[PDB]
RNA sequence: CCUUCUCAAACAUGUUUGGUAGUGAGUGAUACUCGAGUUAACUUGAAAUUGCCUUAAA
């Protein structure tokens, strides 16, 4: 039949899972909201789902909602069906670089750096490339 | 720096490995420069703004006259101030850089890319018809939130900053220099955040061998007194890399006002 | 009514336009009704003059308006350089309440209260419509005696004032009074 | 609750908040005075009068003499901590209210954090004198009464005997004192409270809304937030701002 | 503001203006021709006939129509008191 | 139902240094430096089904 859970598509900028959250406790307890975002970056995939303890508050959010223009964004609310919840939606940060150790001492890499040279040279001898050294 | 014969004869034998016998015809000849450096180039920050190589040659110029028998032409655009935009006309360009035979097709502003511009097909759709952007140095740093990301994942499309104003007032013979001096001796190239940097020198058809010799080698003359490279390759497009350079001596580099204020505001 | 309906249909422009082709009324034939004499006048100006001074002084609020105090520290700062000018000063006093002036006007005696430079504090209990009634009625009657008094006496009138003197101290030396 | 009004405010808080962090880098990398890597190394004072004419000067690093007033923010916009505790420790808690403020290179980056919510200005000698002898109150303690209570400054003995020992007599030194920045200038002003100013336009006839549109018209032509990390402090006509204010 | 325009005209001797398309007959002509992008119809109209037959014409001529409350409205859309029809035909870039 | 860093100094209109961190999703080859950072270019309606401070007040 129908569940619970609310789909949430074609989502604005500025609505994250705090939004989403604040507006639709309005139409009735959440159980849980969660956005999908990247992986690297904290931005949001503008859709998400959330879960009415009320599968009736669930059913009047969606017929609210379907078809809501906001922000030249027309939103697209969803019901989902029996079963199917929601999972594996971690809220990612903007993820920062870092550089690592080298345990390789000076020698050895530049060793390695000799040997890759040394194949690429083999690898232009291979392909039919005369060029010196 | 660089042997000429050494960079002759892997110039002329680059240009040979094209001519054995959609884009397949057409993406493989272009030559590219790869820059190996034993640090990042930026370091921790990242850097959007193009450096510009100055060399003997002109590159811009070949485009435009190569680009006629192709589906996409050459295209000029430049960005300007919004209070600036009124004092430039095209008559004003065209009669200040007809001698050259440099025609800037389109000039827009902020205002422009924020109403005209602002959905992002549309803005894609008018950032990808051009190939040299220039834009005024003032301007340049609102740029990213402006074009979009999609427009710094080109090195043809990322803006290239430009000195505009001369005595802090604008000076139509200060940007016609600037445009001038950009269309015919300097290059830009992409700074990323990593080790490898890239250098697109432009078409085998578009130059003679000899030319893209002597550019190359005053860009790597360039290069060498600019950072601590390590590696220099030349390669084509869907072809292997032949290294140009090495050195070793390098890599021995691998291994409170605010609360003064609010005391002074406060009482105690 | 007009410009409710303007506002309403969101023509700014035009509400503007009701606004700039407006015109407020004036007092001047009453006040010509009510004193037919320059005496009469000279005689009257003293509760005007006592009115004006004590406006000149409150701050502004809700009901009390930046330009009417304005309008009346104005009118006072002319009405003291007036006097000060044609030096007609007769008798001073000091009290607690404030500083009481009598003056000689066109052989009349004219005794009229200065408020000290304080913040007094609004009550909250009074009449303000009215009292501001009285305030534009006085401001008129003062206008048509002080207009007089200054062509009588051979001065400008209004006359006018040093800017940067006036953001030195804003008193009566801010207008310097012109012969012919 | 609307969605447009909590993604709006969203927003508008996210920008601000990437503007104080911009501005509060610039400034740790200016106090420490070592970087190689700035826009700009100087304060700049963007002076806005009136066909309006704007000027552009190097701040000359002497301390000046400013009047600050509290003015509504941008729109849909939550103030962060950082403004926030500047503006609580500045006594500026609520709008139309003004105080005065002792501008050197310390408080130049406060200015510049907390520009878009204030309006600053220049006062003259004869605009202090009218904000002290018009709007004058402190909070006073008497003997018999054991809360005290904010009275306006009306009696002379209290002045006496409150800051006697740094040799201010009466409210004409207090005034004498604050225009020439001297000692116990700190003294002074916090013995004054902030100054409770009134608002030009009040009512919501249709009159005083059109009044309204003329005002909001002229603040977005006068006031302009440039959000760049090193916009100069503004500084505006304070004298007819308080004449109208006052 | 349009004899500010004709002023102008007079000194010089215009750029191509947009704005709200309205009248009853003129409207209906846009639609039959195919020129009208968005046609918004007043629900509070007396007589009904007037609007009556505008939601078939609309659907038969393939023009996006919307039926919205208020007369009034859409007057305070085209400076009148009151508007049966409103329509939008050229717009901006 | 908000609206986007619209620039500085040094030398004599010129030269140099610093200033620019982005809608998401997908396709992809090809090389470089130690699961990390970089590297030819193509599509898309602002597309999308889950990688653990209150006078802008009633």
């Amino acid at each position: 039949e129908y569940s619970g859970i609310i789909y949430v598509s074609r989502l604005p900028h500025g609505f994250h899972e705090k939004e989403l959250s604040k507006y639709f406790a309005q139409f009735g307890d959440l159980k849980e909201v969660r956005l999908a975002r990247n992986k690297k970056t904290g931005n949001s995939r503008h859709y998400g789902f959330l879960e009415f303890v009320n599968k009736e508050d669930a059913m009047i959010a969606q017929e609210s909602m379907n078809n809501y223009l906001l922000m030249g964004h027309l939103l697209q609310v969803r019901v989902l069906p029996k079963g199917a919840k929601i999972e594996k939606l971690y809220k990612y940060k903007k993820r920062v670089l870092v550089e690592k150790g080298i345990t390789k001492p000076v020698k050895q890499l530049k060793d390695n750096m000799k040997q890759k040279h040394e194949e690429r040279i083999k690898k232009l001898a291979k392909s039919g490339i005369e060029f010196k050294w | 720096a660089i042997p000429r014969e050494r960079v002759i004869k892997a110039v002329n034998e680059l240009i040979k490995f094209t001519s054995k016998p959609d884009d397949e015809e057409e993406l493989k000849k272009d030559l590219q420069l790869i820059v190996v450096n034993n640090k990042s180039f930026t370091g921790t920050s990242k850097s959007f703004k193009l450096k510009l190589l100055n060399v003997k040659h002109s590159f811009y110029k070949p485009w435009k006259e190569a680009s006629a028998t192709a589906v996409k032409d050459f295209k000029v655009l430049l960005i300007l101030k919004d209070s600036d935009i009124k004092k430039v006309s095209e008559d004003d360009l065209f009669d200040q850089l007809d001698s050259e035979g440099i025609k800037v097709d389109e000039i827009i502003c902020g205002k422009d890319l924020k109403t005209v511009y602002k959905a992002y097909e549309a803005r894609n759709a008018f950032i990808s018809q051009f190939s040299l952007i220039l834009a005024d140095d003032s301007i340049v740093t609102s740029l990213p939130k402006l074009m979009g990301g999609k427009a710094y994942n080109k090195v043809e499309t990322t803006p290239i900053s430009i000195r505009t104003h001369a005595n802090k007032e604008f000076s139509l013979t200060t940007l016609t220099n600037n445009i001038k001096k950009v269309y015919m001796n300097q290059l830009p190239v992409k700074l990323p955040r990593g080790t490898t940097l890239n250098v697109h020198l432009g078409n085998l058809e578009w130059l003679r061998p000899e030319e893209f010799v002597d550019n190359v080698e005053l860009i790597s003359e360039q290069l060498i007194k600019a950072y601590q490279i390590r590696s220099i390759f030349i390669k084509t497009n869907r072809s292997p890399v032949l290294p140009l350079y090495y050195n070793q001596d390098v890599l021995d580099e691998l291994e409170s006002t605010f609360n003064k204020g609010l005391m002074e505001i406060a009482n105690p | 009514r007009k410009l409710t309906r303007a506002l309403g249909r969101g023509e700014v422009s035009s509400a503007k336009r009701l606004e700039e082709n407006r015109d407020s009324y004036t007092l001047d034939h009453i006040i010509k009704e009510r004193y037919p004499s320059f005496p009469d006048a000279i005689r009257d100006i003293d509760d005007a003059l006592n009115m004006l001074f004590l406006f000149s002084n409150l701050p502004s609020t809700n009901q009390v308006s930046s330009k009417i105090i304005n309008d009346a520290q104005k009118i006072c700062n002319q009405w003291l350089a007036y006097v000060a000018k044609e030096r007609l000063v007769r008798k001073v006093f000091v009290s607690i309440k404030g500083v009481y002036y009598q003056a000689n006007i066109k052989g009349e005696e004219v005794r009229w209260l200065v408020p000290f430079k304080f913040p007094e504090n609004i009550p909250s209990d009074v009449d303000f419509r009215i009292m501001l009634t009285f305030l534009e009625f006085y401001s008129t009657l003062l206008h048509f005696v002080l207009y007089k008094l200054y062509t009588d006496s051979g001065l400008i009138y209004p006359p006018k004032l040093d800017l940067k003197k006036d953001k030195i101290i804003s008193g009566l030396s801010s207008y310097i009074l012109e012969s012919r | 609750v609307r969605a447009e009004s909590i993604v709006a405010k969203t927003l508008a808080t996210s920008r601000e908040k990437e503007r104080i962090k911009r501005v509060s880098i610039l400034e740790d990398k200016k106090a420490k005075n070592e970087t190689q890597h700035i826009a700009s190394g100087k304060d700049f004072i963007l002076k806005i009068t009136e066909g309006l004419i704007r000027e552009k000067t190097t701040y000359d690093g002497k301390p000046a003499l400013l009047f600050i007033v509290r003015v509504r923010g941008p729109l849909a916009v939550n103030i962060p901590n950082k403004a926030f505790k500047i503006l609580s420790l500045l006594r500026l808690v609520e709008t139309n209210t003004g105080v005065f403020v002792k501008l050197t290179k310390n408080v130049y980056p406060l200015l510049k954090v907390i520009a878009p919510y204030v309006v600053i200005g220049k006062p003259s000698l004869s605009s202090i004198r009218s904000l002290i002898q018009k709007r004058g109150r402190i909070i006073y303690k008497g003997e018999n009464e054991a809360e005290p209570h904010e009275i306006v400054l009306n009696d002379n003995n209290i002045v006496e005997e409150q800051l006697g020992d740094h040799g201010i007599i009466c409210v004409e030194d207090i005034i004498h004192e604050i225009a020439t920045m001297g000692e116990s200038f700190s003294v002074c002003n916090f013995f004054l409270q902030p100054f409770k100013l009134n608002r030009e336009v009040s009512g919501f006839g249709s009159l005083n809304r059109l009044r309204k549109i003329k005002q909001r018209e002229a603040e977005s032509r006068t006031r302009q937030f440039s959000n760049a990390a090193t916009a100069p402090v503004i500084e505006v006509d304070i004298d007819s701002l308080l004449a109208k204010l006052n | 503001e349009k004899k500010e325009r004709l002023t102008k005209e007079a000194a010089a001797v215009s750029p191509k203006p947009y704005a709200v398309k309205y009248g009853l007959n003129h409207v209906v002509a846009l639609i039959e021709n195919k020129k009208a992008k968005l046609v918004l119809i007043a629900n509070d109209v007396d007589p009904i006939e007037l609007v009556v037959f505008l939601p078939a014409l609309c659907k038969k001529m393939g023009v996006p129509y919307a039926i919205v409350k208020g007369k009034a409205r859409l007057g305070t859309l085209v400076n009148q008191k009151t508007s049966a029809v409103a329509a939008l035909t050229e717009v901006r870039a």
